[PDB]
RNA sequence: GAAGCCAGAGGAAACUCUGGUGGAGGCUCGCAGCGGUUCUGACGUGCAAAUCGAUCGUCAAAUCUGAGCAUGGGGGCGAAA
RNA sequence: GGAGACGACGGCGGGGGCCCCGGGCAGAGUUCUCUUUUCUUCUUAACGGUCUAUCACCCUGGAAACAGUUUGUCUGGAGAUAGGGUUUAAUGGCCGGAAGAGCCCGACACUUCUGUCGGGUCCGGUGCGCUCUCGACGUCCCUUGAAAAUCCGCGGGAGGGAAUAAUUCUCACGCCAGGUCGUACUCAUAACCGCAGCAGGUCCCCAAGGUGAACAGCCUCUGGUUGAUAGAACAAUGUAGAUAAGGGAAGUCGGCAAAAUAGAUCCGUAACUUCGGGAAAAGGAUUGGCUCUAAGGGUUGGGCACGUGCGUGCGGUUAACAACCAACUUAGAACUGGUACGGACAGGGGGAAUCUGACUGUCUAAUUAAAACAUAGCAUUGCG
């Protein structure tokens, strides 16, 4: 697992051809949001503050790449 | 000065006339100890009734809801209701009294 | 109590008999028929 | 001259404060790129083209 | 009706010992009909199988005895069983005293209360067992500074 | 509580004395382990073709121990019975 | 050339885990009386990023009035102290993994099928503690404590190399593949050997709380058992455990056995001696509880003038002061119960001599553990 601290690097990682999926994890107690994109080797995580710009970044992410919001329970 | 608000709900046993809210008020007033001594409430801790079988406690000290549940269970043991009534926290600072689960024999 | 050798089962893990509860409250002096413990009883 | 414990403590606190300021500046830069994300996506797409 | 398998499965499901497993004596047939871990979990959720709590082991008497030994009780010759060095090593005492004295000497030399020559000779006196404690070292430093001031006033 | 080391008192010095520090020894008490001293011991067609109990020796090493390998009867191995 | 690749022992220091203390949420137990109570959950992997961690190394500079310095006396004109940096080393802090998990609690649903939804999962401290690991030291040797597979760096400069662009880049991402055999269970008072489900024997890892010097003995938690033919009675004789008035070895081949001594603090301790010992010699005094007193520690923090939190030029060693925090020892005193005070457990009887082997050590598995054997030391013979 790798943490990406650059929005530009995260954009290129999401536009990479190996990006299978992406998911949104919202932690309201910490007031944070995590963008996690799954690639062949690494799972890349971007950590941002909970904000309308953070919600808007989903629009600037590629439309071809599937994005899902993480539910409250990891049901097996 | 910080203020903590505690509710001891006994609406159902008060409606069943099983739990005496006034006696519980008197018991709390004579058993809640401040600085290790009973009968030392003053203005630090106030106990009142907000009605509908509920006891309202205002505390400016570091009074614990665990201590309030401890005194409630002591009162139930005195009134022989410890085997039949249960003190359950339902919110932040709210402890209600309810019957245990009942089977029909 | 047998707390030297074993712990007491919690009261919430055993379902109380309605007959025993009614007997205890009737000895304490509470009108059980006026409050309807049978409706509160589960089956 | 030989420095004392007070000087060593102030050196330690300045180093800790400098690390905190660098981390704060990094978070601010990430935030500013977050508002400027759309232009960044346009630049990335243009570079790919 | 034999419930050894059910007790073992219940222990494995609840993550406890088999002595902490309680099976309902009044619903033995339904417990015996459970042959799978899913059925055991279903009975645990139904409350027919519960995990018994741990047996009491309180530390209250140990804590009261610790408070008594802190305020000084039970320290008499009838209570002592080991030798004095076995109870408290003279090596550990000497280590503590030497570290205290060297720490104080370093602090004084840094702050400028003493110079390096006085520091060196006091260091070797501390290694040579001249001072019993920090108070003794402080008094010796004060007396040495007073003698140096008297010599400077005379000169 | 051995060398080594620190401080103080002497002594021209070499040395002497005192208070510490240090932690050596096929040293010592002793738990485990290894062994096997004694008991009118238990047991004596026994739990056992050598066991059980108490007591005893040793316990930082000439200590205890596994697996792999070597030595084979005119032999081997033997701190030698 | 480095790695692989290396003894035993001693104390010291760092880190992980366990143990202990305090606060808070939730749950459970106690509640004649007392107990803001007692207990339970409160966790964070591999793999990575980032910031730091003893030794050591580098730069300035030149040290006696020698200085730095460890518990342990080593270091320095072959350059110390000081000041400033570079690095081996994480089981350290933060972040990603990762809360979505696991755990705890609650409210509904529930013939079954099946569950559904909420609330949390937090904040500190301490140590001659136990355990593992790491690091710097130190001691001992007529003992000096594996090899190979495999991996890397360097020396060297053969070749290969550009603007039709070249690239033979140990950088990042991307593509592909990873066969065979073992894997249950027991590891022992019933799964092995002893003819047996035999009180025997059989190599290791993890190791909680109290008392206590202590992985002693005794009690407890987790986890396990409650299995070893049963019932009744209480004669002799046994086996095992005890006690006994007065005398105290009168017993007996023979004090055989048993009793007595025993921990700790203090006083004190002879002959002999290879000067190391003997020695815990001998012989005495004391030990409970309670209320106090005293001593033994850590962290943080000094005034001006300017430039502007640092740089200077100064000025001072009463910080000998304040604030905060923390634990275990030692000594002293009063009071008080007593037939007992290491109240159980645990735990030397001591001395005067003689013979004998120097000692530590070894053997007769299954009747003899010894003046036997071995040992160091000493002497002789043979071999260039």
């Amino acid at each position: 697992p790798q943490e990406v601290s650059d929005i530009k690097k995260f954009i290129e990682i999401c536009r990479r051809k190996d990006a299978s999926s992406a998911r949104i994890k919202k932690n309201p107690k910490t007031q944070q949001i995590k963008f996690k994109v799954r690639c062949q080797r690494f799972l890349y995580t971007l950590v941002l503050k909970d904000s309308d710009k953070a919600e808007k970044l989903k629009q600037s992410l590629p439309p071809n790449l599937q994005i899902k919001d993480v539910p409250k329970r990891n049901k097996r | 000065k910080v203020t903590k608000k505690f509710i001891i709900n006994a609406s159902q046993p008060a409606s069943d006339k099983i739990f005496d809210v006034s006696a519980f008020e008197k018991f709390l007033n004579e058993r809640i100890k401040v600085d290790g001594r009973v009968g030392n409430l003053g203005d630090v801790i106030k106990i009142s009734q907000i009605g509908d079988g509920k006891v309202e406690i205002i505390a400016h000290n570091d009074l614990s809801g665990r201590y309030l549940k401890y005194l409630t269970k002591k009162f139930l043991k005195k009134m022989q209701l410890r085997d039949w009534l249960r003190v359950v926290a339902t919110s932040k600072g709210v402890y209600e009294l309810k019957f245990y689960n009942i089977v029909n024999d | 109590k047998s707390l030297k050798n074993r712990a007491i089962i919690p009261r919430k893990a055993v379902k109380k008999p309605l007959s025993q509860l009614e007997d205890h409250l009737d000895q304490l002096g509470v009108d059980t028929e006026a409050i309807g413990l049978r409706a509160r009883a589960q089956t | 001259r030989r420095k004392t414990k007070a000087e060593r403590n102030r050196i330690k606190r300045r180093k800790e404060e400098e690390r905190k300021r660098k981390h704060e500046e990094a978070m601010k830069r990430k935030q500013q790129q977050l508002e400027q994300a759309k232009k960044i996506a346009a630049e990335v797409e243009e570079r790919e083209r | 009706v034999n419930l050894r398998t059910q007790k073992r499965l219940a222990a494995s499901v609840l993550g406890c010992g088999e002595g902490k497993v309680w099976l309902d004596p009044n619903e033995v047939s339904e417990i015996s009909n459970a042959n799978s871990r899913q059925s055991i979990r279903k009975l645990v959720a139904d409350g027919l199988i519960i995990k018994k709590p741990v047996t009491m082991h309180s530390r209250s008497r140990a804590r009261e005895l610790n408070l008594a030994r802190r305020i000084g009780r039970h320290r008499g010759f009838g209570k002592r069983k080991g030798t004095a060095d076995a109870r408290m090593p003279q090596q550990v005492l000497w280590m503590r005293r030497q570290r205290v004295l060297r720490r104080l000497l370093v602090k004084y030399r840094a702050s400028g209360k003493i110079d390096k020559h006085l520091y060196h000779e006091l260091y070797h006196l501390a290694k040579g067992n001249t001072f019993k404690h920090k108070r003794a070292l402080v008094e010796h430093i004060h007396r040495a500074k007073a003698e140096k001031a008297r010599e400077r006033q005379i000169k």
